[PDB]
């Protein structure tokens, strides 16, 4: 599809009225979100019998969600969601604090501080590369911060949310180990959408 | 409304062509009030003062796209990717106007970034036209391991899919590495004798030079090389008769600053009637919004054919790399680089000259180098493969037909008797029956020497995922082919479509099916309701891994029938003919051939049912083997004259 | 869309970039023909991948088809199409003299003249419904003329016309009776100007 601000509205409704699915998986920024989700409701691709999921591009700012997002919006995030500022703050410095002790530990000496934005020295020394080898893997208060070659999480612990029917964010599903854990049997579908009953 | 332009040079008298092509487009489109002005500054060493330089000279102007050219000095994607950030952050739009690299046309890093000059992963297109030109398609990737390598084997993979074929292997080697010839080593084991390379000058000094070593530029081998292998450094070493190619222009500064200017020029015109658009930020500090109209006019920009410049048409592909560029093909020839055909955008024309091949060859060398030693493994199938131990003096015991004649026999090396009672050694014994016989002739036609041996594991093969596995691989015969311990299989190999996606058959040297036997005829064939519906009382299996258990496997219908099957399931075709001769196993489901000739030869058993499942046996091969007609050829010839009933009243009656 | 002389073109040109069909079936006089048409070139409907279809009423005089329109633009005409002015007037007092002699051999006399406009025959004066009656079904050089009661030709012989390479209106295909006979067994496709580009 085609999104963004005002665009060309047509040729989005016409193709929004021709999906024809009982799962629909969405990839989309926030107002590209709100913009989709407007035009699937007036194309009726809400409500019982339409389970949307996107990943946390989508979502933006979870401690409010838009009046546009229909309840049932599955979205995966990390554990670190519901922490607040300081919490997330205290993480980083202790995985730093972390991988430069275990980088003393291993090499007996603190790790060279940083440079300067002067002439760079081109090469990698190997310190830096060793220091950044041991920041790559710090396990902190149980949960690890395994770091991928290409700079992300490996094997993270992720939540499984959803909004719920008073339009907040709740966890529902946990992913640790490779092993899914979800809170309900039977996924509900209390959407109010029911107002063409032929929805659901 | 003034229009601002702004641009990042090198020698600041491409400043003053940059001035004269912007006062060139402001005459050709009307003035009126529109006054296309142009700003430029000049390339700063340090990467982050380059950067904040862009911020205060042409972001604080109300500049509508920038300019970026590469300085002489090699330095790679280092120097416009500061530009691209900047210039990213409020989608403004820059163009470069010599960059090669593959980054700068990831729309997710460099967000808004156009260039006038395709990538190097483009080389790769103009490969897959000769390709289609000289019919190679056994080939070997030799791509260096950094991203733009990588960005060169995923083009030409995508293109070769399309075609629906595949490259021979890949060798990733790491970027300034010395002593590759291991890999290389792999390399000159292979039947491709086509190199295609992708690396920096360095490693391609490296690599040919190793390459020299081990006689890998000799006769027969063709090399396949980009504009970065045939200069610098790897000019010098690169062996002759290599074939590389260059952009026509590439490196005229002057003349993609013309271009640029003139799709600029006309982007802006285009928007300015477009209305509704705003004004750029004026200033990195401050504003920390994006420009509302960077992305239509980006969107303008792409959609746009200046067919007036000086390189040719000038328009942009869905990631803003120059669509249709001009390429010319050169020839190493007595150390001199000669021009042998251009590439215009879809097809390669020669002109002039004559290709000299690496090995001096003045003929078309053929991308492969069929070997004449065939590893072939086979199974043990009682009236196509008796496999027999020899005798005490390792040489098979002469035997003659009752008919009269001598019974050729050859020298297999299989597991002695199963796993456990095994000494785990391939011992020698002796191989004989139809499929020995037919190979024997398909040799003696073909000109082929030959080694049999049996299979490991004693499966025909499926595809199987064990747990904690990432993919599915084929185990058996398929597996042993497909993983390169053998060349050719000669067995009674079903063909089917699961199998034929990864390997070669030839046409049916048999045809036959699926039927089903039983002790002392109470079974209507697979319709039978007792089939249908199992109990513990009626017991029925196949082998396992076999073409019945994917055939089984695949219909929903026969579910029920396939987990029955599954629970008791038999390891080899004799231990489930003993087994229902033995009065353990009710009804065993396997090939109309085998099941015939042993009720036949054993009696007491009996074949029930019409086949079920029609297909025949066929040689399996690697895809696209050379070979595959001449054997397809071979065995519709001894269908013809006499040679398959001659083998059929011999062996299976 | 409006298709106006001078008007707002944007605002067509915004919807004639989001048809996706394959076919387009267009219903104008000639003007707004050629102004669709241009419009349509401006927004790449034009090329290889699109077959355009027009009733006569968009076509005006065929013997000078208008540089707008694009080849293969499919039309269908009746089979006096190709005729001159001469000869079409010789098939309408053929038809007339047809229907009054049907009517003198019936009734034994001429049909009585037609009326004065300084007067007005409220009374359809049966005399003038039985010669109308008769003008209706004529048939003429095995063609059939038979008029509709809504005053036009019912079942005649269509034929189904094109515009070639060279920019002249061919005849492609016949609809004598209710049967298509038309050659062309695949439909050529042309590249804007020539290279009949053939479907992969
Ligand atoms: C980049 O390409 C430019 C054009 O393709 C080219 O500019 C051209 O430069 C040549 C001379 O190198 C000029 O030719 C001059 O001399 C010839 C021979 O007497 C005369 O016939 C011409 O009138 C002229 O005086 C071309 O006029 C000029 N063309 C253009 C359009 O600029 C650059 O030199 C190239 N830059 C490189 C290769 O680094
Ligand atoms: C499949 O069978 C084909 C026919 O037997 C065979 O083609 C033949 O190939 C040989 C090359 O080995 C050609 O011989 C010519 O080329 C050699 C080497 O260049 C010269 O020394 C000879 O004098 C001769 O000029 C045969 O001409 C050619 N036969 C035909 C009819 O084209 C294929 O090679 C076989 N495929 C394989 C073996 O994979
Ligand atoms: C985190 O990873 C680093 C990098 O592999 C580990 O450092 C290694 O430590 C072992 C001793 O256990 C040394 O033999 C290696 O030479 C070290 N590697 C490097 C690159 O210096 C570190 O041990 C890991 N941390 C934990 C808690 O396992
Ligand atoms: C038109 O472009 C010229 C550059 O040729 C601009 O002049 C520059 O202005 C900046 C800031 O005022 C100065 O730092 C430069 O030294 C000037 N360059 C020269 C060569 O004088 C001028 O500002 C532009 N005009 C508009 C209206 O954008
Ligand atoms: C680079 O690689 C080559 C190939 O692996 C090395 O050559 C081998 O070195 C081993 C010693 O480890 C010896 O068996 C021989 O000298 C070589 N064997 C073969 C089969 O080639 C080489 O030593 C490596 N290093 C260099 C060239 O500096
Ligand atoms: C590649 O080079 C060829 C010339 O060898 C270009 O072909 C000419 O292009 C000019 C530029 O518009 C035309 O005026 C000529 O009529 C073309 N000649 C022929 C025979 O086609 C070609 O345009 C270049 N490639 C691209 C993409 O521009
Ligand atoms: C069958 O194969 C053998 C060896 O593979 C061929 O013998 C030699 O093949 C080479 C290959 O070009 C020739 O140059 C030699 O002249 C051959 N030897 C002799 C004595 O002629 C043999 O020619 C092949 N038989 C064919 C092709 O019929
Ligand atoms: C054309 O239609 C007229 C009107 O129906 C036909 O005229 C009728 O002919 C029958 C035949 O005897 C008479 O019984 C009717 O009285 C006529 N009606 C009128 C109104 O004249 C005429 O025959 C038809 N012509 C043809 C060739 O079928
Ligand atoms: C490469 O060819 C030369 C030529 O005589 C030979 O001496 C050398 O052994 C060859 N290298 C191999 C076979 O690895
Ligand atoms: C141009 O902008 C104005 C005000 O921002 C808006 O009302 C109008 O709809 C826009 N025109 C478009 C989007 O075509
Ligand atoms: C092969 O296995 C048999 C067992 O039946 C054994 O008697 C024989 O010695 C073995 N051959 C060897 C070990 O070479
Ligand atoms: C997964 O595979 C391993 C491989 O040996 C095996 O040990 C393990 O039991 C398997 N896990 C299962 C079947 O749950």
């Amino acid at each position: 599809l085609e999104l963004g601000p005002g665009g060309p509205r047509a040729r989005t409704q016409r193709l929004l009225r021709q999906v024809d699915a009982p799962v629909l998986v969405a990839y989309c920024s926030r107002e590209e979100a709100e913009v989709l989700f407007a035009e699937a409701a007036q194309a009726g691709l809400v409500g019982p019998g339409h389970v949307w999921l996107v990943p946390n591009l989508a979502l933006g700012s979870t401690d409010a969600p838009p009046a546009a997002f229909p309840v049932g919006l599955i979205s995966v995030v990390t554990e670190s969601w519901r922490l607040s500022l300081r919490q997330k703050v205290r993480d980083g410095v202790a995985i730093l604090a972390l991988g430069a002790h275990s980088y003393r530990r291993q090499y007996g000496t603190l790790p060279a501080p940083a440079g300067d934005c002067r002439s760079h020295p081109g090469p990698v020394s190997p310190a830096r590369e060793a220091f950044y080898r041991h920041l790559l893997n710090v396990t902190w208060e149980g949960r690890d911060f395994s770091f991928s070659p290409g700079g992300y999480l490996v094997r993270p612990t992720m939540v499984v949310i959803a909004l719920n029917r008073h339009r907040l964010w709740e966890m529902v599903g946990r992913w640790d180990h490779g092993v899914l854990y979800m809170k309900y049997p039977v996924w509900p579908r209390y959407s109010t959408s029911l107002q063409p009953v032929v929805d659901s | 409304k003034i229009v601002n332009i702004g641009a990042v040079l090198s020698t600041r008298k491409h400043e003053q062509m940059f001035r004269e092509a912007v006062n060139q487009a402001n005459k050709r489109h009307g003035s009126w009030k529109i006054q296309l002005n142009a700003t430029s500054v000049t390339h700063k060493p340090n990467a982050i003062q380059m950067a904040l330089s862009v911020c205060e000279d042409l972001i604080s102007s109300q500049v509508y796209a920038i300019l970026v050219s590469h300085p002489p000095t090699p330095n790679d994607h280092f120097t416009p990717t500061p530009v691209s950030y900047t210039a990213g952050f409020y989608r403004i739009p820059v163009l470069g106007l010599t960059t090669r690299m593959s980054i700068y046309s990831d729309k997710s890093i460099h967000l808004s970034f156009l260039r006038t000059v395709p990538p190097y992963s483009h080389q790769s297109s103009v490969w897959f036209e000769m390709m289609r030109v000289y019919n190679w398609n056994h080939i070997i990737l030799l791509v260096s391991d950094d991203h733009e390598g990588r960005a060169a084997q995923k083009r030409l993979e995508t293109l070769l899919e399309e075609r629906e074929s595949k490259a021979e292997k890949v060798l990733q080697f790491d970027p300034g590495t010395k002593n590759v010839t291991a890999l290389l080593m792999e390399a000159r084991e292979l039947e491709a004798r086509v190199i295609i390379l992708s690396a920096s000058e360095d490693d391609a000094a490296t690599v040919y030079r190793a390459a020299a070593m081990l006689n890998m530029t000799g006769s027969g081998y063709v090399w396949l090389v980009g504009e970065r292998e045939i200069s610098g450094n790897a000019l010098r070493y690169a062996p002759d008769g290599i074939i590389g190619l260059q952009l026509i222009n590439g490196k005229n500064e002057s003349a993609h600053i013309s271009d640029a200017v003139g799709v600029v020029a006309q982007a802006v015109h285009e928007l300015l009637e477009k209305e509704n658009i705003t004004d750029p930020p004026r200033g990195c500090v401050g504003n920390t919004n994006i420009w509302k109209t960077g992305p239509l006019f980006k969107r303008v920009l792409m959609s746009s054919k200046y067919a007036d410049g000086v390189t040719g048409r000038v328009e942009f592909n869905e990631d803003g790399d120059r669509k249709f560029a001009n390429y010319s093909i050169m020839n190493l020839q007595n150390r001199k680089l000669v021009q042998v055909g251009i590439y215009n955008g879809t097809h390669v024309i020669p002109n002039d000259r004559k290709i000299i091949w690496p090995g001096g060859e003045t003929e078309k060398p053929r991308g492969y180098q069929m070997s004449t030693r065939l590893k072939i493994v086979t199974i043990h199938q009682e009236p196509f493969v008796y496999v027999k131990p020899t005798m005490s003096d390792g040489t098979c015991k002469e035997e003659f037909t009752v008919n009269g004649d001598p019974v050729k026999k050859v020298i297999c090396t299989g597991p002695n008797d199963t796993s456990p009672g095994s000494p785990r050694h391939t011992v020698p014994q002796c191989c004989y029956g139809f499929c020995i016989d037919l190979l024997i002739k398909l040799a003696r036609t073909m000109n082929f020497t030959y080694e049999v041996h049996l299979v490991a594991d004693g499966k025909f093969g499926t595809q199987e995922r064990v747990n904690n596995s990432n993919k599915k691989e084929w185990n058996g015969m398929m597996g042993e082919l497909l993983s390169g311990q053998a060349d050719m299989i000669v067995a009674p190999l079903t063909i089917n479509n699961e199998r034929a996606q990864y390997i070669e058959f030839s046409k049916p040297f048999k045809y036959q099916g699926l039927t089903i036997l039983v002790k002392k005829e109470r079974i209507t064939g697979i319709n039978d309701p007792r089939l249908r519906n199992p109990s513990d009382k009626f017991i029925y299996a196949t082998v396992k891994q076999s073409s019945v258990d994917i055939y089984f496997r695949r219909q929903v219908e026969l579910s029920t029938m396939y987990r029955h099957m599954e629970k008791h399931n038999y390891e080899s075709a004799a231990e489930a003919i003993q087994a229902v001769r033995d009065n353990k196993l009710h009804a065993f489901i396997w090939d109309s051939a085998v099941l015939e000739f042993e009720a036949s030869q054993k009696c007491d058993l009996v074949t029930t049912g019409e086949l079920f499942f029609r297909s025949g046996f066929g040689i399996g091969m690697r895809k696209d083997s050379p070979w595959k007609q001449n054997v397809s050829l071979s065995i519709l010839k001894s269908h013809e004259n006499g040679f398959m009933e001659d083998l059929d009243k011999t062996w299976v009656r």
